[PDB]
């Protein structure tokens, strides 16, 4: 997936977030406590006009 | 051993008022022991 800047609020020491399909949504960097959301990059159907 | 603290502002006189306010957890030890039995601490 991406890695993008999130406007989300965390615990003081809150790990991550997760959602509905138990896939990780967001993130916090190990080193420096900095959050991440985690968007999957793009994909879909192909469909062929002739 | 978890802990788990939210410290809320109120005005009422004796009793637990009616609302909601989740605890946040404050500190965890990995202490592994036994407990069982408790007792607070107060001062003078
Ligand atoms: C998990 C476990 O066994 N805990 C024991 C309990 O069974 C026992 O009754 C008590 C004192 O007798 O000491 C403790
Ligand atoms: C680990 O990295 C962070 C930031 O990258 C730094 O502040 C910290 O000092 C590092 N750890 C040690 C033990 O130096």
């Amino acid at each position: 997936g991406v890695l993008t800047e999130s406007n989300k609020k965390f615990l003081p020491f809150q790990q991550f977030g997760r959602d509905i399909a138990d896939t990780t949504d967001a993130v916090r960097d190990p080193q420096t406590l900095e959050i991440l959301d985690i968007t999957p990059c793009s994909f879909g159907g192909v469909s062929v006009i002739t | 051993f978890k802990i788990y603290s939210k410290h809320t502002p109120i005005n009422l006189v004796r009793d637990l008022p009616q609302g909601f306010s989740a605890l946040e957890p404050l500190v965890d030890l990995p202490i592994g022991i036994n407990i069982t039995r408790f007792q607070t601490l107060l001062a003078l």
